[PDB]
């Protein structure tokens, strides 16, 4: 399952 | 020049009434919280600078500073719940539909990965998203005769935060939301990008977990010959979420799972179920659990596709999840069968391994052998062989496990056990 939150590096 | 700024210099800045030195205030914020290894998230927030990224994020006259506040929320309102919610305490929510429809790219691409963070971070988020009104807009970003006109990564984005709007189910996403989102992902479902397909067959596994209405929402689209299509292909990322969606299918009507069985899929099931992944072959032996709990011609069609071999297999070698997931499957066979087709099940040789798996530390594995044998038994006596069957569980060494049986703490299992050494042994 795809992460439900993602950071932008 | 804003690389490695200090929290205070952060809020001096923003504090300025200088257009320009609070952009550059921002950017130094973004790049600390998007290059730490370890962001300073709690630190942003405590010192109030969430309100004026907010407000920021409504300067139209100056994108970039729309742009770095956009991102800095972005990454805050990626981590906690509690830091998500400050972000939607700050009013960012209705900024960032706004800002969807930016003249910018990289602007309204930010957006769309903000609103993915809050609406992921659960139901009453991604409720208050769509109850402000972010379906439209968003879907007005698809609205173009090929999706291969749009950036690789701008389409992705999108697709994501789609799946996170269908994503959680206490309480499950409105049905008038799922109504308005979901033909344009059966479109993305047709895209070419794996990424974009392994979320979209995400967000379908999403909306097909629950009640069979839902299913039927989804199984109405005619998304299942794809579904089928996608659980073909070589790229796991792909291969695993269209096998959660065509399970979830499965779990509900035996008409919805002739869907799926009309569709080909259990052709596909040989290679699913002596897949090299054990959550693959998990998966797809508690698929097939529950299809041989369907009609009888679903089990024959079970039967016709050459599974039962393969159900054998599971049964003798696999993680022992999988292999409760094949116990099930097989007492829901013999619950459902006719007596050819569990006649069928012994000659294929379920015997032996559904005995070694009596020898197991778990009490609900042993309650459905049991009852798969209680059922094979049952069979055998509409035949007169009940004493044939009786001979082969001696050979095999499992008379031995139900005798330990009769001695065992959770009374189904002595019961059941018992029942059996004094009927049939």
């Amino acid at each position: 399952p795809p992460k439900p939150k993602k950071n932008r590096e | 020049g804003t690389v490695n700024w200090s929290v205070e210099d952060i809020v001096k800045g923003i504090n300025s009434n200088n257009l320009e030195s609070q952009l550059q205030a921002t950017q130094a914020a973004r790049k600390l919280l998007s290059r730490e290894k370890q962001p300073p998230i709690d630190n942003i927030i405590r010192a109030g600078l969430i309100p004026k990224f907010v407000s920021f994020l409504g300067k139209t006259d100056c994108s970039p500073i729309q742009f770095e506040s956009a991102w800095a929320l972005t990454n805050i309102a990626s981590g906690t719940s509690e830091q998500t919610k400050a972000v939607v305490d700050g009013g960012a929510i209705p900024a960032f539909i706004s800002l969807l429809a930016s003249p910018h790219a990289h602007i309204s691409e930010q957006a769309v990965w903000a609103l993915g963070n809050i609406a992921g971070d659960g139901s009453a988020f991604r409720d208050l998203v769509i109850k402000h009104g972010a379906i439209d807009p968003l879907l007005a970003l698809l609205a173009v005769p090929d999706l291969s006109t749009l950036a690789c990564g701008y389409l992705r984005n999108l697709t994501w935060t789609l799946s996170n709007l269908c994503r959680n189910k206490n309480p499950a996403p409105p049905l008038d939301a799922v109504e308005q989102i979901l033909p344009t992902l059966v479109r993305l479902l047709h895209h070419n990008d794996p990424e974009v397909l392994a979320d979209s067959c995400w967000a379908i596994s999403y909306l097909t977990d629950g009640p069979n209405e839902r299913i039927e929402m989804v199984v109405k689209k005619g998304v299942v010959p794809q579904l089928v299509k996608l659980l073909g292909a070589t790229e796991l990322p792909i291969v695993t979420p269209a096998l959660r969606a065509i399970g979830n299918i499965v779990t509900g009507t035996d008409e919805q799972t002739q869907k799926v069985i009309d569709a080909g899929a259990l052709a596909v099931f040989p290679s699913l179920l002596t897949n090299p992944k054990t959550n693959i072959q998990k998966e797809a032996t508690w698929t097939m659990s529950n299809i041989t709990a369907g009609r009888q011609d679903q089990i024959q069609q079970v039967v016709n596709h050459g599974l039962v071999p393969f159900l054998v297999g599971v049964l003798s070698k696999a993680d022992f999840k999988t292999q409760k997931e094949a116990a099930w499957a097989i007492t829901n066979y013999t619950s459902g069968g006719t007596v050819e087709q569990i006649v069928y099940l012994v000659h294929c040789g379920i015997i032996e391994p559904l005995m070694n798996l009596l020898s197991a530390k778990d009490t609900k594995i042993i309650q459905v052998i049991l009852d798969a044998i209680s059922n094979i038994f049952q069979a055998a006596e509409k035949l007169g062989e009940t004493e044939k069957l009786s001979i082969m569980i001696e050979e095999c060494g499992g008379l031995d496990k139900i005798e330990a049986l009769q001695r065992h703490e959770n009374e189904s299992v002595y019961k059941a056990s018992l029942n059996l050494i004094e009927k049939y042994f």
